[PDB]
């Protein structure tokens, strides 16, 4: 089912959508990609009545925004006015798939108003940003500039349209609060993509989710010198016609930290066109060549029985669950050894870290694999030419005479290059702090040294995968498509971008019910594991018990036949439509309709989601 | 109070356990809602 026909009974009444985010036209997070990929559907629903309001940055305009003249006289008039009133407001087209119009506000250009604005802010919300907080002061400037733009756009518009302003973090929350305080006619959505407290409370506290009700949010933000940022976020959530979260776990966090249950959850959709079995085969061949190089001299395990697990994303050890994955990898190593399995699990940790360079053993192993591959290819081409020559003369090859002295010299050189005594390095790079690295510390603590006995090899690649890289000449998407199972046992993950992209790429993944993507899949798929989606229970299980469940998931994945693994990959391939904005734009549409009805009930009435996007038991299981 | 409260906000953490708690903020915001 399409997006244009969703809530088609709703008439926007020539309303104008101002989507306000600090990340509009400047990549400072993952919300930039959310806005970029959602712009297509949003502009389809709103045409040119859709404006992304961002902060002006020289890089963003240089690279992403073509500066334009306002299409309508109202926009041009407001832009000229506030440009003459001491602000520096740019208008342009964001050079992305949607081609949306962007109002960019130079917050620095209008810093002169800061003291009169933040004081004004204190006169309306009792929120006073400390001077030393650059981001909070910039948020106040951006919010006051956005509210100025909205007021001067409604004032300088004869038709006086219905304005839906959709703010996306506490950085835009100030403008939201000012829209409500000035009382100008704006239907307001507030989407929080991550509760501000949530990050600190997960990182610091031993347990954060089960203690959500037992948190003094005011006090907790107070000890961390971010009380003003917390108050800005909570006022935006409070001063919003519609409050939205990207996830149901973020919805719980916002309920217990922003003291407002989201009126709707708007999961982060994706442009699935951007992203399976033959492509997976090529990527798996490339991973297999890398593993051949990395384990040169130690290729004593069957590679056709080798499984490629990966955990990727930002190098947040506990938030991304790399600790849980490593514990489960040690337990699965024990399981595969005691069960005497011929299965091998190479688990990749693609988590960027400060690295000096590629480890010498890693680069040497890649060189050794290249040499053996070239030697085998040269000897194979010589053998093929000689064999074709022999068969052309009706002669059966005499294999003893097929290879000459030069072939044996090349092959003996290759074999000499093969010998190694040291085990393959756990990490592919030179860590600036090997002792303090959580992944390497955990690996050396649990006993995963890529030994021959270890059925689980661990390859920590503390750097993003790039095609230009010498070690792995593969970008992240192709490597992932070559893997068997993404493992993202995240503890704190308001939305799982890495597991979501893994799923869109058709790779079975392990997420958690503590992650937004994991909750979204758990509530959209009847039997997620059937579809390649393992939802680890991290809310209601201890870290040790969650490690046990992850080991169970990894072991059951290892114990699948190749036929079962293929069936499961086909199902996860089917799952990609859930994560497309063509479905997840429904929730943004309904949030905007809800806000319009709340702010303008006389003009709009809202009639309350996953219809056509439910995945029951696969018919074939 | 009031202006002194604003100056305390600007210098550092305010009385997040007292007057500058989110109760007063929520009231001064609900007046707008």
């Amino acid at each position: 089912p399409g997006l244009e026909d969703w809530e088609d009974e709703f008439d926007l009444e020539n309303a104008v959508l101002f989507e306000v985010a600090w990340e509009v036209a400047n990549k400072v997070g993952g919300i930039y990609t959310v806005l970029q990929t959602k712009a297509k559907v949003t502009g389809d629903e709103w045409g040119d009545n859709y404006f992304l309001v961002g902060p002006y940055t020289e890089q963003g305009v240089r690279t992403q925004v073509e500066l334009l003249e306002a299409p309508t006289p109202a926009l041009k008039r407001t832009l000229d006015s506030m440009n003459s009133k001491g602000c520096k407001v740019y208008f342009g087209r964001w050079l992305i798939e949607g081609g949306p119009l962007v109002v960019l506000l130079d917050v620095g250009a209008s810093a002169w108003a800061l003291e009169r604005w933040k004081g004004e802010l204190w006169d309306t919300c009792n929120i006073g940003v400390p001077w030393y907080d650059r981001e909070a002061n910039d948020a106040v400037l951006f919010g006051f500039l956005t509210t100025w733009f909205l007021g001067e756009f409604l004032a300088q518009s004869e038709e006086k349209p219905h304005v839906v302003a959709h703010f996306h973090e506490w950085l835009a929350g100030v403008g939201l609060c000012l829209c409500r305080a000035r009382r100008l006619p704006v239907a307001t959505i507030f989407t929080t993509h991550a509760t501000l407290l949530g990050r600190y409370l997960c990182a610091g506290a031993v347990d954060f989710y089960n203690n959500l009700e037992n948190f003094n949010v005011d006090k907790e933000a107070g000890e961390r010198q971010i009380y003003h940022r917390y108050c800005m976020e909570r006022a935006a959530a409070h001063c919003a016609h519609v409050f939205t979260t990207v996830s149901q776990i973020t919805a719980i966090e916002a309920q217990h930290l922003l003291k407002r249950k989201p009126d709707i959850v708007t999961p982060n959709g994706l442009n699935v066109k951007k992203f399976f079995q033959n492509l997976h085969a090529q990527s798996k061949a490339r991973i297999q060549e890398f593993v051949r190089g990395h384990f040169y001299g130690h290729l004593d395990f069957n590679l056709d029985k080798t499984l490629y697990f990966f955990i990727a994303g930002r190098y947040e050890f506990s938030n991304k669950g790399a600790d849980v994955f490593l514990e489960a990898l040690a337990r699965l190593n024990y399981l595969l050894r005691v069960n005497g399995s011929e299965q091998t699990v190479v688990a990749f940790f693609i988590m960027p870290a400060r690295t000096n360079n590629f480890n010498v053993e890693t680069l040497k192993g890649q060189a050794v694999r290249k040499q053996l591959w070239d030697t085998a290819n040269t000897v194979k081409e010589k053998f093929g030419r000689k064999l074709y020559e022999s068969l052309l003369v009706g002669s059966l090859p005499d294999m003893n005479k097929m290879l000459d002295k030069e072939d044996f010299t090349m092959m003996k050189r290759a074999i000499f290059a093969t010998q190694r005594q040291s085990f393959p390095p756990v990490c592919t790079h030179n860590m600036l702090d090997d002792s303090s690295d959580p992944i390497l510390t955990t690996i050396r603590r649990i006993g995963l040294f890529n030994s021959s006995a270890d059925r689980v090899k661990v390859i920590f690649h503390p750097e993003f995968l790039s095609s230009t890289s010498p070690l792995l000449p593969v970008d992240y998407e192709e490597f992932v498509r070559g893997c068997h199972l993404g493992v993202f046992p995240s503890y704190y993950e308001p939305w799982g971008y890495t597991p979501a992209e893994c799923t869109v790429m058709g790779i079975p993944s392990i997420s958690t019910n503590l992650s937004g993507f994991g909750c979204f899949m758990e509530e959209h798929i009847a039997d997620p594991s059937a579809y390649g989606i393992y939802i680890l229970d991290r809310r209601f299980r201890s870290l040790d018990d969650s490690c046990s469940q992850l080991t169970s998931f990894l072991y059951s994945f290892c114990q699948q036949s190749r036929r079962q693994r293929i069936i499961q990959r086909n199902r996860t391939e089917r799952l990609s439509d859930l994560l497309d904005w063509k479905y997840l734009g429904r929730y943004y549409m309904s949030a905007r309709h809800m806000a319009l009805s709340k702010a303008f009930p006389e003009h709009f009435t809202y009639e309350p989601a996953a219809q056509g996007y439910r995945y029951p038991r696969p018919a074939s299981v | 109070s009031s202006e002194e409260r604003k100056e305390r906000w600007e210098q550092g953490q305010a009385d997040y356990m007292g007057a500058d708690s989110f109760d007063n903020i929520k009231r001064k915001l609900d007046t707008y809602l």
